Parts: C-alpha cells; sequence; structure tokens
C-alpha cells in the first residue's frame, strides 16, 4: 500500500526442481509429502517435408511468389 | 581487459557505435555469461591463510 | 525508392481503366500459349501489354490485370515492382535509357553525359516539364562493342559522339524520329577497320555429310 | 598434332554473321539448313547424343560443364509430365556482344539445334527466352518462326515425321538475374525472377514440375551442324579437352572494337593485335586483361603477353573464363573507378533471396567508394580481401561469387596502385 | 568516480533520459530496482513508476 | 529397407527417406542454428545459418532442406562450420539498426543467442546501415519495419496456411520491402498470430508494446478459453 | 559481298509482338494440364 509492489504471503511460490526422468519426480514427491499432479511429457511430431512436393506439378502446394 | 566481448563487457565506443558489442553487452549483462559444467577448487594465501573456494 | 503507393488521385481506384476487344484477342493469344493449370503464367506478358498499352501503369491497370487473371493482386505488385521496364511512374512518351556501366564508361561516356546534359538541361534520373526526353542512366544492353549507347522506346542508337547526340536530339525536337540504325560505319557487327573475318561467299549446303 | 590449331575457312560453325547474303529460310536453305535433316532426325536420338559427346563440346553460357552428360541424363524414360527445352537469350557481364548478333541474322540454325534437341531426348517443346531489350530482333525472330511454321516445316508432325515439337518465345521483364538458371524458371511462372534449391534439379523439378533442361544460343545453335557433319570434327580444333570453337569478342579499349568467331586455341596477344586492330597507343600501352566476362578477376601485361587461350589455361590462371567479354584496359585509367562501376551494377542487380550476396555486395560498393577517395588503412584493405574469400560459396547462383572474383583479381594484382591512391587522400588531409 | 546519490539527468533541452529498458533491474544485486513501465500516447517509451529502495542498494 | 544411415560427427543413426537433415540432426539432439526455417512452415533455404560440411564435398550444404541419400558422415562442428556461422552472422549484422533495448524481444530474441553463441564480437562495416520505413498494418500489431530482416517467414506463413495473400516483397538488393505495397489494413482473421511467428523485433503487440519484458515474468499452465478447440 | 540484308527490322511498330503471336495461334498441341486450370480453382 505504500510502494506497490508485489505483497505476498507465501514462501513456497519461488522454487523450481530441476530433474532427469518422470521417476526421480514420483520419488521424491512421496518422499518429501505433499501432493502431486504430474502432467504428461509432449513430445514434438516428427514431419515429413519435401521441397519437391512443395513445387510440384499438379498438386494443390503453390506458393505463387517465392 | 581480455580479448573478448562476450566475456568482457566491452568499452563505449563500440559498445555504442557498434551492433556486436551492443548485443554482447546487452544478453550478457541479462542472462550471464555462459559457464561450463562442472566441479571446481580453488585456494590463494589471502593474509589469513589458505582461502580457498570451492 | 520510394516504394509506398501515396495514393493520390491520378490513381486510387476508381480511376478509369480500359482496353481493346482486339487487344482482349491479343490476350487470348497469350492465355493460348500458356497449358492449362498455370494461367497466372500469363502475369508478365499481359502486365507487358498493359506497359505497352499505357507509357506508365497505374493502379488500376493492376486492378483490371487481378480482375481478369484470376490472381491475388499482391503479386501483380510485386511483379510490378520487381524488374526494370515496368515504370510505374510517368515519363516522358519517348523516354530516355543511357547505357553505361563497364566497356561503354570505358570507352568515354563522360562526353555523352555532358551532351545529353548540357543539350536537354534535366538531371540525370529526373524528369523534364514537357513530354518524350525524361531520362535515366541504365545498366548493360547487349551492344557492348559500340560506344555509350542510347536507346528509346523500342530502338536504339549506337556508335555516337556529342555532335551526333546533339543533331539527334534537334531532330527529335523536330519530331522527325532518325534511323534506328548506327552511325558512322559498321551498319553490322563488322571489324571496322581491315576486316579479317569471312569474306567468301559460303559452300553452304555443299560440304560433307556422315551417315545420310 | 597442329600448334593448337587455328582458324582456316569451310572450318567455320556459321557463315553470315554480319549483314551478309541471306536472311530467309530460303537464306538458312542456301547456307545449309534443312538440308539432309530428317534422315538424321529419323535415324536415333541416341546417334545424336553420340554424336555430341565424340565432339567433346564444353559447355556454353559461362558453366564449362558438360553438355553431353547433361542431355545423357536428360534422356530418362517418360513420365506423366511434358519434358521442356528453354534456350537462354541473354547478354549479362556486360563487354559482352554475344548473341544479339546471332539472334539477329541466323536463327534457323537455331531453331535445328532446339528441334534436335527436343526429339534428342523425349521433350515436347522448346520456351526461348530473350532479352526483353531487344523487341527488333525479337520481332525478327518472331516473323522467322512464323515463316518456319507457314513453311509446312515444324509443328505438330515436324516435316511430317512422327514427332510434334513447338517453339515459344518469351520476352524479358528486364533483369540480368534472369539470365541466370532457376530465376529464369521461376520468371516464366509468374513470380519474380528468383532461383530454387540445386539438389532438387530444374532438370528434375524445373518447370512448373517438369525435368525440363536449359541450354544456352551457342550450344543449340552448334548441335546440329555437329550432327550434320562427322564425329570428333568439333573434338579436331586445338587441344583435346577444350576443343573445337568460341566467340573471342572483344570490346573496349582497342581500335575497332569487334567479335570473331576462332577456334578454341589461340595466343592472346596475336589474337588481340590480328583481329580488332591492335591496342590503343600500342602493346606497351596497356595494362590488364579481363578475359572471362565480369564474372572473372583480371590478368595482367606480364602473365597476359604469353597465356594462350584456353580453358585450362586460365584455371591456372585462377580466373573463372566465361564467354565473349574478353578485353582489356588502358594504363592511365582508374581501374579502381570502372571496377567501382562493376559493383555498382552488382548492386543495382541482384535478387534478395541469399542475405550475404545483397550484404557483401554492399560492403564491396561502400568501401570501394572510400577505396576511390583512398581513405582506409591497409587493415581495411585486406579485410576486403579476407571478406571477398569469405562470400564465395555461400549462395544460391553464383552472382556473389561473380561479384567477389574481380574484388580478388585487383587485390592480387594492382595492391601498389591502391596503396598509391590511399598516400594520395592520406597527404591531402595531411 | 565517486558513487553515491543515485541521481538522474536528462537530454540537452530534452526529455527524461530513461527508456525502461530494465537493464538497471536486470542486474541490481538485491532487486532494488522496480520499473513499472507503460508508454505514453505522444509515442517515446516511458515508465509508470521508477523504484530505488535505498535500503537495499548495496552501491 | 526403410532405414537410412547417417553418421553425425561418427555416430551412426536411422532416418526415413525424404527427410532433411535438420530433423536427423534434432534426433541426435543436434540444434542446428537455424532462422528462417520452421518445423510447421514450409521451407526455403533463406537463412543460410544451417550451413554443415560433409566430407569430400566443396560448397557447403544448405542443411535446411538437404535431403538424405544413401549412407552419409556428417562434420557438425568442422572449422569451415564454424567460419561460414561466422560469417553470415558477421552478415546479418550489418542492416539490423542499434534498438535492443528499445525493441520488444529482449529476452525473445534470435540474433542475439546464436551471436552470442556462433558469432564473433568485433563488428566491421563501420558505416552504413539503411533505413527503411514503415507501413500501417493495423491496429493489431505495431510495426517497425527497419529492423525487418526479410527472413520471409510471415510471408510463406500468411499465403500459404492464412491464405491472405498480401505480404508482398517489394524491389531488390537493400531495399526489399515487406509487407502490402499500396498500405491496405491488414485486418483478417488469424492476423495476430502474426506477431511472434516474426523472429525479429519487426512485429510487435500493439497493447503490450512499451510495458515489460519476458525476463521479469513467470510462466504459468492454461488452456484456452472461449472456443471448443483448447 | 558487303550488303546488309535485314532492313525488314526497320518498319516495326509496338503491339507487333502480340500482333504476331495472334497470327501464330492455331496448328498448336492441346495445352496439357495440371488437374485443374490452376492450383487454386
Ligand atoms: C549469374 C549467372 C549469369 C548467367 N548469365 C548467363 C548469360 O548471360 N547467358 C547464358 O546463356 N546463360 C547465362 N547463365 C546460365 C548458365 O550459363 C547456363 O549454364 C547456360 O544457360 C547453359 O549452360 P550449358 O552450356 O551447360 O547448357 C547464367 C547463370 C548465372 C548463375
Ligand atoms: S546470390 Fe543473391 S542474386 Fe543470387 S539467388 Fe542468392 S540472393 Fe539472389
Ligand atoms: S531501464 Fe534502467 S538501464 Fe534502461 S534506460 Fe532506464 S535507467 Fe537506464
Ligand atoms: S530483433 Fe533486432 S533490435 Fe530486437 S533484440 Fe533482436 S537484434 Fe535487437
Ligand atoms: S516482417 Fe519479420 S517474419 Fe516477415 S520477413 Fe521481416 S523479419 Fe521475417
Ligand atoms: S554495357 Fe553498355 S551495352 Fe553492355
Ligand atoms: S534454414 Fe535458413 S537457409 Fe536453411
Amino acid at each position: 500500500p505504500l510502494m506497490g509492489w508485489a505483497s505476498t504471503a507465501d514462501p513456497l511460490s519461488n522454487l523450481v526442481l530441476t530433474f532427469s526422468t518422470k521417476e526421480d519426480a514420483i520419488a521424491f514427491a512421496e518422499k518429501n509429502g505433499w501432493s502431486y499432479d504430474v502432467e504428461e511429457r509432449k513430445v514434438p511430431k516428427p514431419k515429413s517435408k519435401s521441397y519437391g512436393a512443395n513445387f510440384s506439378w499438379n498438386k494443390r502446394t503453390r506458393v505463387s511468389t517465392k | 581487459k581480455v580479448d573478448d566481448a562476450k566475456v568482457s563487457p566491452p568499452k563505449r565506443a563500440e559498445m555504442k557505435t557498434s551492433m556486436e558489442s551492443l548485443i554482447h553487452h546487452f544478453k550478457l549483462y541479462t542472462e550471464g555469461y555462459q559457464v561450463p559444467p562442472g566441479a571446481t577448487y580453488t585456494a590463494i594465501e589471502a593474509p589469513k591463510g589458505e582461502f580457498g573456494v570451492y | 525508392a520510394l516504394f509506398v503507393h501515396r495514393d493520390t488521385p491520378k490513381n486510387n481506384p476508381e480511376t478509369p481503366f480500359d482496353f481493346t476487344p482486339e487487344n482482349y484477342k491479343r490476350i487470348e493469344a497469350i492465355v493460348k500459349n500458356y497449358p492449362e493449370g498455370h494461367k497466372a503464367a500469363a502475369v508478365l506478358p499481359v502486365l507487358d501489354l498493359a506497359q505497352r498499352q499505357n507509357g506508365w501503369l497505374p493502379i488500376s491497370a493492376m486492378n483490371k490485370v487481378a480482375e481478369i487473371l484470376q490472381v491475388p493482386p499482391m503479386r501483380v505488385y510485386e511483379v510490378a515492382t520487381f524488374y526494370t521496364m515496368y515504370n510505374r511512374k510517368p515519363v516522358g512518351k519517348y523516354h530516355i535509357q543511357v547505357c553505361t556501366t563497364t566497356p561503354c564508361m570505358l570507352r568515354n561516356s563522360d562526353s555523352i553525359l555532358e551532351a545529353i546534359q548540357k543539350k536537354l538541361g534535366i538531371k540525370v534520373g529526373e524528369t523534364t516539364p514537357d513530354k518524350l526526353f525524361t531520362l535515366i542512366e541504365v545498366e548493360c544492353l547487349g551492344a557492348c562493342v559500340n560506344a555509350p549507347m542510347v536507346q528509346i522506346n523500342d530502338n536504339y542508337y549506337e556508335d555516337l559522339t556529342p555532335k551526333d547526340i546533339e543533331e539527334i536530339i534537334d531532330e527529335l525536337k523536330a519530331g522527325k524520329i532518325p534511323k534506328p540504325g548506327p552511325r558512322s560505319g559498321r551498319f553490322s557487327c563488322e571489324p571496322a577497320g581491315g576486316l579479317t573475318s569471312l569474306t567468301e561467299p559460303p559452300k553452304g549446303p555443299g560440304f560433307g555429310v556422315q551417315a545420310g | 598434332k597442329t600448334s593448337f590449331g587455328s582458324l582456316k575457312d569451310e572450318d567455320r560453325i556459321f557463315t553470315n554473321l554480319y549483314g551478309r547474303h541471306d536472311w530467309r529460310l530460303k537464306g538458312a536453305q542456301s547456307r545449309g539448313d534443312w538440308y539432309k535433316t530428317k534422315e538424321i532426325l529419323l535415324k536415333g536420338p541416341d546417334w545424336i547424343l553420340g554424336e555430341v559427346k565424340t565432339s567433346g563440346l564444353r559447355g556454353r553460357g559461362g558453366a564449362g560443364f558438360p553438355t553431353g552428360l547433361k542431355w545423357s541424363f536428360m534422356n530418362k524414360p517418360s513420365d506423366g509430365r511434358p519434358k521442356y527445352l528453354v534456350v537462354n537469350a541473354d547478354e549479362g557481364e556486360p563487354g559482352t556482344c554475344k548473341d544479339r548478333e546471332i539472334i539477329r541474322h541466323d536463327p534457323h540454325k537455331l531453331v535445328e539445334g532446339c528441334l534436335v534437341g527436343g526429339r534428342a531426348m523425349g521433350a515436347r517443346a522448346a520456351y526461348i527466352y530473350i532479352r526483353g531489350e531487344f523487341y527488333n530482333e525479337a520481332s525478327n525472330l518472331q516473323v522467322a518462326i512464323r515463316e518456319a511454321y507457314e513453311a509446312g516445316l515444324i509443328g505438330k508432325n515436324a516435316c511430317g515425321s512422327g514427332y510434334d515439337f513447338d517453339v515459344f518465345v518469351v520476352r524479358g521483364a528486364g533483369a540480368y538475374i534472369c539470365g541466370e538458371e532457376t530465376a529464369l524458371i521461376e520468371s516464366i511462372e509468374g513470380k519474380q525472377g528468383k532461383p530454387r534449391l540445386k539438389p532438387p534439379f530444374p532438370a528434375d523439378v524445373g518447370v512448373f514440375g517438369c525435368p525440363t533442361t536449359v541450354a544456352n544460343v551457342e550450344t543449340v545453335a552448334v548441335s546440329p551442324t555437329i550432327c550434320r557433319r562427322g564425329g570428333a570434327w568439333f573434338a579436331s580444333f586445338g587441344r583435346e579437352r577444350n576443343s573445337g570453337t568460341k566467340l573471342f569478342n572483344i570490346s573496349g579499349h582497342v581500335n575497332n572494337p569487334c567479335t570473331v568467331e576462332e577456334e578454341m586455341s589461340v595466343p592472346l596477344k596475336e589474337l588481340i593485335e590480328k583481329h580488332a586492330g591492335g591496342v590503343t597507343g600500342g602493346w606497351d600501352n596497356l595494362l590488364a586483361v579481363i578475359p572471362g566476362g565480369s564474372s572473372t578477376p583480371l590478368i595482367p601485361k606480364s602473365v597476359c603477353e604469353t597465356v594462350l587461350m584456353d580453358f585450362d589455361a586460365l584455371i591456372q590462371a585462377q580466373t573463372g573464363l566465361g564467354t565473349a567479354a574478353v578485353i582489356v584496359m588502358d594504363r592511365s585509367t582508374d581501374i579502381v573507378k570502372a571496377i567501382a562501376r562493376l559493383i555498382e551494377f552488382y548492386k543495382h542487380e541482384s535478387c534478395g533471396q541469399c542475405t550475404p550476396c545483397r550484404e557483401g555486395v554492399d560492403w564491396m560498393n561502400k568501401v570501394m567508394a572510400r577505396f576511390v577517395r583512398g581513405d582506409a588503412r591497409p587493415a581495411e584493405i585486406d579485410s576486403l580481401w579476407e571478406i571477398s574469400k569469405q562470400i564465395e560459396g555461400h549462395t544460391i547462383c553464383a552472382l556473389g561469387d561473380g561479384a567477389a572474383w574481380p574484388v580478388q583479381g585487383l587485390i592480387r594484382h594492382f595492391r601498389p596502385e591502391l596503396e598509391e591512391r590511399m598516400q594520395r587522400f592520406a597527404q591531402q588531409h595531411q | 568516480r565517486f558513487r553515491g546519490e543515485h541521481a538522474l539527468r536528462r537530454y540537452p533541452s530534452g526529455e527524461e533520459r530513461c527508456i525502461a529498458c530494465k537493464l538497471c533491474e536486470a542486474v541490481c544485486p538485491a532487486q532494488a530496482i522496480t520499473i513499472e513501465a507503460e508508454p505514453r500516447a505522444d509515442g517515446s517509451r516511458r515508465t509508470t513508476r521508477y523504484d530505488i529502495d535505498m535500503t537495499k542498494c548495496i552501491y | 529397407s526403410n532405414l537410412i544411415e547417417v553418421f553425425v560427427d561418427g555416430q551412426s543413426v536411422m532416418v526415413e527417406p525424404g527427410t532433411t537433415v535438420l530433423q536427423a540432426c534434432e534426433k541426435v539432439g543436434m540444434q542446428i542454428p537455424r532462422f528462417c526455417y520452421h518445423e510447421r512452415l514450409s521451407v526455403a533455404g533463406n537463412c543460410r545459418m544451417c550451413l554443415v560440411e560433409i566430407e569430400k564435398a566443396p560448397k557447403v550444404v544448405a542443411a535446411c532442406a538437404m535431403p538424405v541419400m544413401k549412407g552419409w558422415n556428417i562434420l557438425t562442428n568442422s572449422e569451415k562450420t564454424k567460419k561460414a556461422r561466422e560469417g553470415v552472422m558477421e552478415f546479418l549484422l550489418a542492416n539490423h539498426p542499434l534498438d535492443c533495448p528499445i525493441c520488444d524481444q529482449g529476452g525473445e530474441c534470435d540474433l542475439q543467442d546464436q551471436s552470442m553463441m556462433f558469432g564473433s564480437d568485433r563488428s566491421r562495416f563501420l558505416e552504413g546501415k539503411r533505413a527503411v520505413e514503415d507501413k500501417n498494418i493495423g491496429p493489431l500489431v505495431k510495426t517497425i519495419m527497419t529492423r525487418c530482416i526479410q527472413c520471409t517467414r510471415c510471408i510463406r506463413f500468411a499465403s500459404e496456411i492464412a491464405g491472405v495473400d498480401d505480404l508482398g516483397t517489394t524491389g531488390r538488393g537493400n531495399d526489399m520491402q515487406v509487407g502490402t505495397y499500396i498500405e491496405k489494413m491488414f485486418m483478417s482473421e488469424l492476423s495476430g498470430n502474426i506477431i511472434d511467428i516474426c523472429p525479429v523485433g519487426a512485429l510487435t503487440s500493439k497493447p503490450y508494446a512499451f510495458t515489460a519484458r519476458p525476463w521479469e515474468t513467470r510462466k504459468t499452465e492454461s488452456i484456452d478459453v472461449m472456443d471448443a478447440v483448447g | 559481298n558487303t550488303t546488309y540484308k535485314n532492313l525488314q527490322h526497320h518498319d516495326y511498330s509496338t503491339y507487333t509482338f502480340l500482333d504476331l503471336n495472334l497470327d501464330l495461334s492455331k496448328f498448336r498441341m492441346p495445352q496439357p494440364s495440371s488437374g485443374r486450370e490452376s492450383p487454386r480453382h
């Protein structure tokens, strides 16, 4: 109310822990007790791209400017 | 200082008047210079004695 | 330079633009050369026809082309800005292009530029407050063995000198368009001195053929 | 062997280069075109390909790559898509005068050669890109193709054979970059003329998605003469690999500059002094020689007095031998300003696909303007040598390379004159 | 080179010298800098609140 | 059968046919420094930072779209690889003005990260630095076209996936403006997606413009609202 | 012989290229398609 800051009563709002596998996370959370919500790891998708099908003959893939 | 604007933030004419030194200045003060991993140690002869830092 | 449109009427559609139905038949020949699937490949000849029909192209010419050729208009803007023929800005009826880069300037283009400058009065890269004498200097045209050379619209002028510069300019000021051929000898690509190239009338189909 | 050959008459590839006897289908008939041709065209296209590879035809248009191997890879069996023959007709690298005269006087031997190339590999038609600056000779070509079509000569079932073939000509919108290979492809497409990536080839995917091939006017024009003559006749002039004929075309600081057809190997000094007058003010007046085109480093006097005109000799001269700008320059003239004008040409003509050609040509233009004013330090001039090494091999098209190489030649040869200009401005401000 | 007052400058007959580029807040070893920034409508980029904790400044 | 072997720095790995070198390097983990490739956009070999050396090749292959033939061996950390990366980084940093404070991608630039981890530190070409004036794109985007490195990512994405077909290249050489020539107000759907896909600070958010910076804000989980696609 | 055998180039007007292009329309191959009339219909 005097300075305009983020006055918070949260000691545990500024922690982040770096793990290697999900098993280490589960073992750590059950070791130190409090509840956990584990999201699933969502990798990228290896997608096929090709310059010839980019610039083919009778397909609809035609950039028309480059 | 050293001949590396990736570690030492370079002087003012090249810092201003130059693009690369401005970029290295900026990201050097924001991110901090990258450090290769490892566990090292040294010790000097401080006037109290073996000043060690690990 | 100045690739913002800066609308300023004489532009800003609707500006009235039209062709000839005879020119529509030309356009039918133009998209009759090209195969099916690539109807948009005739952007370059149709916009060449647009520069042939109007000495500089306005925005509504490009709008009419975007209507006709089933094209997005931005590609028409790209091709209009991209190349060198399509002077989107108004010039004279005749347009003067002084070709001078590597052989032409090395063979004394200075006197040519002097004669053009103190004969016409207006400066390089600029216009004149009348028609048919708007000037830019330009890159190579191909006819490099000749003098630093002059181009007007669909015509060349080769192997000149500042007095012939002034004479051809005076003939254009009178409106009498000069000869398309060069001046001062070598009407063709001739060795203008000894002419040590082929002289005999050739054999033709006479010489020895193999496995007829 | 000979003394690496010299031109004797009846071994010229084509007469009526300049203004002479005839220009008609009757003219090409009197000169030896459309003669004994259909029996050769129906003999078998692989015989024509073997004739071409027997000739040892070095690739024209500055490439130097083997045309016979290119067309042999273009002998692929057919697909569900046509095959196109494209003919480049641009006189870039100023100093050129390559084929403006050829398209003005002999179009019909190009018609011959493009029919031979189209039937030679299963192609179907030929697109011929002309420089749009050439409207008079363009309409001359149009009247020639009109007479060729109307004479019942080619078209669908050309000469009444079992093979159809047509030629369409595309005028230029005006660009030296359209003189390139794949920027020509996207100039035909309706896009702006800019190239594509090389390992997907235009020989793989070219005109809209067809395996096409692109050739110079000179290869197409020399092609049917070899097909009508005997084998290895083109491989009988001068050396073995770089053999045959070539247009030696000299503009610039010579008395009466002109163009000649000669054989492949010729002494340079005698070539100059016997064909286009001589050198202005004598042989000891001059300073240097630029062969190979505007994409090529310069050659100094003390080297060019003895270097014979050959591809391998100019590879040993570390210069890129293209075609038709094989000219000299005098001693008292600002070659710094002339090369700066060449860099101005490069800056006014390049597309912007690749970043480094744009950036390097702008840097070289500003720094060479500073060198005309002679302001910088020699560490900067060696840095310009460094970056002229650095630009090369980092582009799509070779225009950045042909911008790098004259800077390399000027730095390798005329270093003390640059030191003189820098000393002039140092003493001027001093 | 003595380091005291923590005062600001401005341009010769000009505007406020700062940019709100947050480098000082990025490097301040006590996080004693707090810069809440907004642009004004004139286009020149500005702030709202520039804050230095003189308690927390290690100088 | 369906497996092509490449030797990334000696190590063999199996690569499907038709895929680029870059997908193989990401398969073994190598991030090739890239500017004009995108993993969801069409590929065009423009940025030239994707160079790498394969042995017994005098030219340097642009590995943004290089297909994979039979049995390769690739030097990712060759000397001329580093020379080419330093060179391309040296070319890009001339005509990009001194705007990194007043830019809006301070922590989120790309030139800065790859210039640190790949480039030089002492610039040359001491004068020059062209200045190109922007357009008025729309209320949604703040636009400074002077920082546009002409990477041609907005144009490809626009004309293919947006299909609005209005970002055009005008000119040649140093003078190549990106955008609509006639200053049309760029109002279409998905017109706000472009402010982040532009890898440099040429385009930015209009309300966010001069407010904050990514090193202050923390990052938090959420799911899309008002739309049932999520 | 030193006699010039052009000057058929002299009488060329503006529209003559597409004049000739209209003159040479017929006896032409059927312009092979790529699926539709255009990649976007
Ligand atoms: C920068 C550049 C400039 C070119 N200029 C020309 C030119 O002026 N004339 C030409 O016929 N081909 C030109 N080309 C194309 C090549 O020379 C091409 O190989 C040629 O058309 C056919 O070569 P070939 O003899 O192997 O068939 C140019 C290519 C590039 C990359
Ligand atoms: S080197 Fe330059 S002119 Fe050639 S394709 Fe690349 S950007 Fe275009
Ligand atoms: S935010 Fe800090 S470092 Fe940046 S201009 Fe303002 S006072 Fe200077
Ligand atoms: S986009 Fe340009 S101005 Fe912005 S942070 Fe990157 S280099 Fe600096
Ligand atoms: S506006 Fe951005 S995305 Fe578009 S070409 Fe320029 S730098 Fe690339
Ligand atoms: S440079 Fe003037 S004609 Fe080629
Ligand atoms: S990714 Fe930019 S060139 Fe390959």
